[PDB]
Order: C-alpha cells, then sequence, then structure tokens
RNA sequence: GGCCAGGUAGCUCAGUCGGUAUGAGCGUCCGCCUGAAAAGCGGAAGGUCGGCGGUUCGAUCCCGCCCCUGG
C-alpha cells in the first residue's frame, strides 16, 4: 500500500514475533519431551 | 621459479663459441628436458601477414594521426609527434584472427607483449615482421631451486653447451667484458660483517642523457623476458641481470647523502620502495642506508630515495651479493617476488660481481651518451676474499658408474665435471673436484654423480630388477583389513574414502558434551574452509556426509563403510625442538617425538539408511534397523576371527535404547546401532539411520588353531523354553545354557522369542534348539535331559531363568 | 591478498533495488486409478534466498566486514 499508513497499522511484526515466540517455545518444549521419552523408552535386546 | 627468454638471444650466446648452432624448438625443449629443465610452455611470436609495417606519426589532432608508411595515411594515447609506431593496414591477417585507414598496433595485439619503437629502430615502411622479430620463439622454463645459475642466459647457454658438447664462451669473461680502469674508489662504503654480505661493488657513470631511450634490441629482449622497459640505467641493470644472472641496481649518484652504509635494521624502521609504500622492517633485515634515508632493502627492493628518475644525470650502480637466507625471509613477508630477490635467495655467482658491473657501466654510456668513471669500490669481506670456489670434493673415479649401474667410457666423469666448470685432478683412483663459484649446490659426491648422469642421459641406464629379498609378506593386521573390506562389500556395503576434516561443528549437531573425548581434536592452522579446521576423531562424520550426498541425489537405500585411521590427541598440541640432522636421533629422542603426536588408531565404521534388503519378486524389502548395524559388527568380528559381546549402552550420537557397546573379551572396541532421532533431524540424515564404529587396534590379532574331532555317533535334539526378565539379553541366556550343558552340547540356536499374558508382564520366553552328541557313545534321552537340566539350573543362577511351565 | 561473476527448495538452476520466491524442471506426500505400481489428471508439503552486523513498522533486494567457486 505514503510513509504514513505504511507504519503504525502495518507494524503487525509484533503480532508475528509474538506468534513466533509462541512457536519457538513449543518447538523447544516438545523437542525436550521427545528427547526425554527416548531415554525412558523400552530398549531392544542388542544381542 | 620461472625463467623466460627468447630463443634468438639464447642461440646467440651459444653461437659465440659454436658458430652456426641452430636447433628445432622441439629439439631444444627435448634437450632441456633430458638434462633437467622443465619447459613449462613454448610461445611462438605473432604471427602477422600482409601490410604490417612501421611508420612515424606526423600530426596530432586532439585522435587522428598521420603516419608515413612510400605512402601517407591517416589512422585514429601514449605517443607523441615523431614516434615510430607499428601500423596494421587492411590486407591479410593478424595474430588472433582479427583482420584489420588501418590500425596502430599495441604490444598485446601483436602477440608480442600501444607499442612505440625507439627512434632509429627502423625505416618507415619496413616489414614489421622482421623489425619485431616474429620468427622468434619464447621459452618458459621452470628452474629448480638447486640451479639458480640457470636463471640467466649465461647459465642456460652453458647448460646447452654441455649437452651438445660445444665450445662455450662465458659472456661474463674478460674477453666479452674487458676490465674497466680502476684509478680509485667510487664512493665511501661501510659494511657490518655480521650482515652476511659477500660482495659489494660500486662504479659510477657521469653525464647520462635523460632524453635518451633504450635501443629496440634491448627493449625487445626485456619484453620477451617479461620485464617492462622504461629507460636505460634501469633497462641495462635488468638486461645484465638476465644475461649474466647477477642482479643489478642503479642509484642516483646526486641523491646519495654522505657515505653508504650496509647494516641491520635497528628496531622497527621503514622504507618507501620504488612503487611507493612504507614497509615494516625486522631487526634481522639488511639494508643500504645513507645519511639521509634508506637507499634500498638489501637484495630485495630499492627505495625511491635514491632511485633514478627522469632527471638523473649521475648514476652509481651497486653489484652486491647478499645472504640467500636473509633475502628469502625478507621477500616472503613483504610479498615481494622481485627478480633480484628470487635469484639472491637461490645464490648468485660472487665471482662475476665486478664483471657484471663493468658490463652495466659500459652498456649504459654506449646508449645513453655517458662517461664511465674510472673508479670502483669493491668490498670483498674481512679479510678481502679472492677465491669464491666451493670446497673440493673427493670422490672415486668409478662412483658415478656404480650409482648409475652403467660402465661409462673412461674419462666420462672427468670430462663432464670439467664441462660444468669444475677443476678435476687425479690421485690414483680418486678425483678431487672443485666446483665453480656459480655451483654452490655441488657439495657431495652425490651432487657430482647427478652432473655426470644427467649429461650422459638417464636413458642409457639399463632396467635391472633388483633381486627379491626374502620378505615376510603382509602383516597379520594388514591381512585383517583386507578380509574386513572383502566381507563388508560382499555383505552389501560400499566403501568410501573418508575425509579427515570434520564438518562445521558436527559434534554440536550430535549434542556431545563439552567434555566429550571426541571433542578434543587436533586443529588446522590454514584449512581449505575456515569453518572446517578440526581433524577427525571418528570416521562417522565423514561417512554420514557421504550418506547425505547419496540420499540427496536419489540413491536412498545406502550402506557405506570405511577402514581408515583417526586422530585423537591426549593433550594440547605440543612441539618438539629441532634435532640435528647430521646424526641419528637416539631411541629416547624418537620416543619423545612419538609422545608429542596423537594416538591415531585404525578404525572401521559404517552407516546405513533406507532399505537394507531391496524389494523384489520375493516381497517389499526390509528397512534398515539397529540389528543390521549389529550384524555388521558380527561381520567384522568374523573377519577378525574374534568373538564379540554386545551390551546395551548409552553413547551419543546413538539412540540410547538402540545402542550396543562392543566388547572383545573385556576390552571395549566401539559401538553400533540406530542413531538418536534428534541427531538425525538436526543433521538432515534419513530417519532410522544406523551406524557402526570399531577400533581395530583395540581388537587383538588372533590366529587360532582348531583341532576338531568329528564324532561318528548320533546326536540328540532337544528344545528348552526359558522365561526371563525382558532386560535379560538372549545371548546371556545362551551362554548360561552352554556353561551348564557341558561338553555334550554340540550346537544351540535361538528360534523363538515370545511375549504375552501367558508370560508375566515385562518378561519373555526364549526357546533354544539344542543338539547333544557324545564323542565315544550313543546317548540315551536321559543322558541329554541330564545335560539339559544342568543347563536350566545354570540359567536360573546366572540370569534368573525359569523353565516354561 | 587484489579484482570480480556468483552462493536461491532434496538435485540442476531462473528470478527480484522493502510487505507473494505466484519460482521452474525433476525429487518428496495425498487423491482418482491398479491386485500392488507408474504415467495421466487433480490437490499439497518443504527455502532462516552465504554467514555476521547496519537501516527501517518491515530487508533475499540498500550499507560494512567476512566464509568459498569462477577469478
Ligand atoms: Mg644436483
Ligand atoms: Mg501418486
Amino acid at each position: 500500500v505514503k510513509e504514513q499508513r505504511a507504519e503504525a497499522g502495518k507494524r503487525v511484526n509484533a503480532a508475528r514475533n509474538a506468534a513466533q515466540r509462541s512457536y519457538d517455545e513449543r518447538l523447544a518444549t516438545l523437542r525436550a519431551e521427545r528427547d526425554a521419552a527416548v531415554l525412558v523408552a523400552e530398549g531392544i535386546d542388542v544381542t | 621459479n620461472a625463467m623466460r627468454l627468447p630463443y634468438s638471444w639464447l642461440r646467440e650466446v651459444v653461437a659465440v663459441g659454436a658458430s652456426g648452432w641452430d636447433v628445432t624448438p622441439g629439439e631444444l625443449e627435448q634437450t632441456l628436458l633430458r638434462i633437467g629443465h622443465e619447459v613449462e610452455e613454448v610461445i611462438p611470436l605473432g604471427p602477422v601477414d600482409g601490410p604490417v609495417t612501421v611508420g612515424r606519426v606526423a600530426d596530432i589532432e586532439e585522435r587522428a594521426c598521420a603516419v608515413d608508411i612510400r605512402q601517407y595515411r591517416e589512422i585514429i594515447t601514449n605517443f607523441a609527434v615523431g614516434d615510430l609506431v607499428v601500423v596494421a593496414l587492411p590486407g591479410a591477417t593478424l595474430p588472433g584472427g582479427f583482420t584489420i585507414d588501418g590500425m596502430i598496433c599495441s604490444a598485446a595485439e601483436l602477440n608480442l607483449g600501444i607499442l612505440v619503437l625507439p627512434p632509429g629502430a627502423a625505416e618507415p615502411g619496413a616489414d614489421g615482421a622482421g623489425v619485431l622479430g616474429l620468427d622468434d620463439v619464447v621459452f618458459h622454463l621452470a628452474i629448480t631451486p638447486d640451479r639458480g645459475y640457470c636463471m640467466s642466459v649465461r647459465g642456460l647457454a652453458r647448460e646447452l653447451a654441455c649437452a651438445y658438447d660445444l665450445d662455450f664462451v662465458d659472456p661474463a669473461s674478460n674477453s666479452r667484458v674487458p676490465p674497466l680502469p680502476i684509478e680509485g674508489p667510487a664512493w665511501p662504503l661501510t659494511v657490518q660483517p655480521e650482515t652476511g654480505v659477500r660482495r659489494f661493488a660500486l662504479r659510477p657513470v657521469i653525464g647520462i642523457d635523460p632524453a635518451a631511450v633504450s635501443p629496440w634490441w634491448l627493449q625487445r629482449r626485456l619484453l620477451l623476458c617479461g620485464i617492462r622497459a622504461t629507460c636505460p640505467a634501469v633497462d641495462v641493470t635488468n638486461y645484465v641481470m638476465l644475461e649474466l644472472g647477477h642482479p643489478m641496481h642503479a642509484h642516483d649518484r646526486n641523491r646519495i647523502s654522505g657515505t653508504l652504509g650496509v647494516r641491520f635494521a635497528r628496531s622497527g624502521e621503514t622504507a618507501v620502495t620504488l612503487d611507493g609504500i612504507e614497509r615494516k622492517l625486522d631487526t634481522a633485515d639488511v639494508l643500504i642506508v645513507d645519511d639521509a634515508a634508506t637507499a634500498a632493502i638489501g637484495g630485495v627492493m630499492g627505495a625511491a630515495s635514491t632511485e633514478v628518475r627522469a632527471d638523473s644525470t649521475d648514476v652509481l650502480l651497486e653489484a652486491a651479493i647478499w645472504d640467500p637466507a636473509a633475502v628469502s625471509r625478507t621477500q616472503r613477508r613483504l610479498h615481494l617476488p622481485s627478480e633480484a630477490a628470487r635469484r639472491y635467495e637461490r645464490t648468485v655467482d660472487p665471482a662475476i660481481s665486478v664483471a657484471a658491473l663493468d658490463r652495466c657501466a659500459r652498456l649504459l654510456a654506449d646508449i645513453a651518451g655517458g662517461e664511465v668513471s674510472p673508479t670502483l669500490t669493491d668490498w670483498r669481506g674481512d679479510p678481502p676474499c679472492d677465491d669464491w670456489s666451493p670446497p673440493p670434493i673427493r670422490m672415486g673415479v668409478d662412483v658415478p658408474d656404480r650409482i648409475a649401474g652403467v660402465a661409462y667410457p673412461q674419462g666420462t666423469t672427468a670430462r663432464r665435471l670439467a664441462q660444468i666448470g669444475a677443476v678435476v685432478t687425479h690421485d690414483g683412483d680418486t678425483l678431487t673436484v672443485t666446483p665453480p663459484s656459480w655451483r654452490p649446490d655441488l657439495r657431495q659426491p652425490a651432487d657430482l654423480v647427478e652432473e655426470v648422469l644427467r649429461l650422459e642421459g638417464l636413458e642409457v641406464i639399463p632396467s635391472v630388477l633388483p633381486p627379491a629379498p626374502a620378505g615376510r609378506g603382509l602383516t597379520a593386521g594388514q591381512q585383517r583389513r583386507r578380509t574386513i573390506g572383502r566381507s563388508l562389500a560382499l555383505s552389501g556395503y560400499v566403501e568410501i574414502l573418508p575425509t579427515p576434516f570434520l564438518p562445521a561443528g558436527v559434534f554440536d549437531l550430535w549434542g556431545l558434551e563439552a567434555d566429550d573425548s571426541r571433542r578434543m581434536t587436533t586443529r588446522v592452522l590454514n584449512p581449505l574452509e575456515a569453518d572446517r579446521p578440526q581433524l577427525a576423531t571418528t570416521l562417522l562424520p565423514a561417512l554420514l556426509e557421504a550418506l547425505v550426498r547419496n540420499v540427496s541425489r536419489g540413491l536412498v537405500d545406502v550402506a557405506l563403510f570405511a577402514i581408515a585411521q583417526v586422530v585423537q590427541p591426549t593433550e594440547q598440541t605440543r612441539g618438539v625442538g629441532l634435532i640435528p640432522v647430521d646424526r641419528r636421533p637416539t631411541d629416547d629422542e624418537i620416543a619423545m617425538l612419538d609422545a608429542s603426536l596423537p594416538r591415531q588408531p585404525q578404525h572401521v565404521a559404517a552407516v546405513l539408511a533406507g532399505l537394507r534388503e531391496p524389494r523384489g519378486p520375493w516381497g517389499p524389502g526390509r528397512p534398515v534397523e539397529a540389528a543390521d548395524a549389529f550384524e555388521a559388527v558380527r561381520i567384522i568380528a568374523r573377519a577378525s576371527r574374534v568373538d564379540v559381546t554386545l551390551r546395551p549402552a548409552q553413547y551419543l550420537p546413538w539412540h540410547p535404547g538402540r545402542c550396543a557397546q562392543v566388547f572383545v573379551g573385556e576390552s571395549s572396541v566401539g559401538h553400533a546401532g540406530q542413531l538418536h532421532p534428534a541427531v538425525i533431524e538436526r543433521s538432515g540424515l534419513p530417519k532410522g539411520t544406523c551406524a557402526v564404529e570399531l577400533n581395530l587396534d583395540a581388537i587383538p590379532c588372533s590366529a587360532p588353531l582348531p583341532a576338531p574331532r568329528v564324532s561318528p555317533y548320533p546326536a540328540v535334539f532337544q528344545d528348552v523354553s526359558l522365561v526371563v526378565a525382558a532386560d535379560i539379553p538372549a545371548q546371556a541366556v545362551a551362554d548360561a545354557v552352554r556353561a551348564g550343558a557341558g561338553d555334550l552340547l554340540e550346537d544351540i540356536a535361538l528360534f523363538d522369542v515370545f511375549t504375552g499374558p501367558q508370560i508375566g508382564e515385562h518378561r519373555k520366553s526364549l526357546t533354544f534348539a539344542l543338539r547333544f552328541r557324545a564323542p565315544d557313545r550313543t546317548l540315551t534321552e536321559d543322558d541329554a535331559s541330564a545335560a539339559r537340566d544342568a543347563a536350566v539350573q545354570s540359567a536360573a543362577e546366572r540370569v534368573g531363568a525359569v523353565l516354561r511351565g
């Protein structure tokens, strides 16, 4: 879409950075459970 | 190390002693190759054809030009009115295919180096092919560091005179350079004897014409050798350096303040060269300085303080011999591949210093209209030296014959050594050889042997196979690496050559701890990639890299292996001081050098991804699983003729529930199994990637001598079902059954693993097929059951097994 | 180091001086289809546009240094 109107009212980057920060947290959160469940999962008889 | 010259100039110096000598350029290159001179490239000049002649410009129109070619034409940067130029009129051809009221050619457009010929080079209208000498051939030679004397026409002409057995006239001799009068010193001179200078000569030339230019024959030879000709006094110093191998430099005599001094740089001085840049100096650098500023860097670069310009009327040339090591360490730091420095670091004949000076002073005055001052300052050390010959070398007369394996005709060694300039005397059957001053590389009998052999030609050396020494063949370990490679390839693995350079933070991808022993790597100062300077502690990163290349290019079902050594330092990179080369290092000095090195053991590793069994008419194939990595271990173990035991273990980058530590006896030898899923995702590897890595040096060599005795009596077949906790490995139960069953047990195989509610939770039932056989009798069923019950009891005590009820 | 054209999806490469890379071909996934496939048709996934900084609400695109290929 002037420098006006192309600034405030277009600074939804905070809305995108907040939606990202919610994804980056859950990505690190869900990655931690997978790595934890691997340490407690039933192993195989390697022999 | 390059040396470029035209054939005409080289043939001229050879023709002085052998008149009429002329050879095909292919023969010349072949002869130079046969005596040890790498001919990098042979460049013929031009060629032109048609109306390409010379002419003088008559008028300037600021650009139109009027050139008198018996005719008069007009043709449209670096030329003034009256200069002779090369003209190419529209007619026949031109080097490069470009067909040309014409064109004023340049040195690059003529395939020779716009080009301005000096006044008097030729008559307007002369055929430019002959004026420029296009029938010439420029030779590009690679000179080895032992033949610094070949960085000149003098050395190469002498070499050709040796090869063709010709009479040679040294261009630095007194008949080609008659000594100039010495009626007094030329300039006050002082030299610190600790500077390493061997000679320092000085002779001036007064009243030179600054409007005088170099003749065409002198400018053409400088250009065909790769040196841009600007003005005499510097054209003659480069011409003499090219002709005789002695580097020459000309100062402005009217720009030298006080006495000339040669000494080491005190602390961090600086100097502005002819180019015009301040260069940081070292306390071990030699320079020529005056009472005003620095005149030149010793045998490396001249300074603009005393450099001659276009206003110079009095020149003072300095013929000096500098330390080759001092010039080498100085030219490399400042990125100065100077023609003077490249020759000084490879030694320069110190006996021709005054002869090369007299050639410079005389040639400059003959073309620039000057006067040679009958004065010379010739410093030759303290005390003044008069014999620059290397020390004499004693060698048996038939020593070259023995080393060559050829019975040369008598007098061959003496003739060849005299050909290259050495004085040879006889004492019974022992020669005493004093090399010439321009051959400091000749220090030992081996150096003399090479001179005889290369001149006679290595082609005359017969091919005589030496007798076979009673060797022992391949070592046990070397045989094992072959068997391991053969067995893995026959099992469907493809060998790769692993790179020893670790990927960018590969261990960070594996999630290894900061204190992981694999992270203690040996780093590289100058890697090919600045993000991969670490050496390989494990073969897996290289195999996993090669796996990604295959999968990313459509080959998704892969199994690769590699048998190569790794690098494992036990401390920070420690250095060992220099041990004298003139003697053998003691066994304690050897052990000190080994301990300062990483351990570096031989490893075998493998990676697998995709389908382990390809699909086909039999069925859809089987994807790779951890058991395929364990089977690779058993393939390597069978090839090594050892028994391995696998135990569950946690060890990144492997999956902790799908990882086995491999043991030979009680020694850990590596790991195997499936890779950690987080490591796979963070590395871009295929899902379910499996890997193996064993230390072959930790696996002892074994050569068992079995003595089987086949029992002719029948066997008894029995099966036993045992219930154990889920964590009990099946091999542990098999070992306990074997230990209890005794010597009657001939074979045991697991064929059933059963779980379910019939068996307790977190328990499993294993059924083994047993084969009993006595060596001296037929068994009753009770005999076999007795051995089975003892095996059941042993499994109960060792793994808590319960007989299936 | 100098000077330069480049680095863009799994492969090979186009394309853009501020909000869409409508990226292409092939590779990957789903559907129709087949006993199961492939093609075909239809529908999707996937790029921190070389790294690190600088400017703006916002940079693959503009500034600086640097990593590696042709140079
Ligand atoms: Mg030699
Ligand atoms: Mg489909």
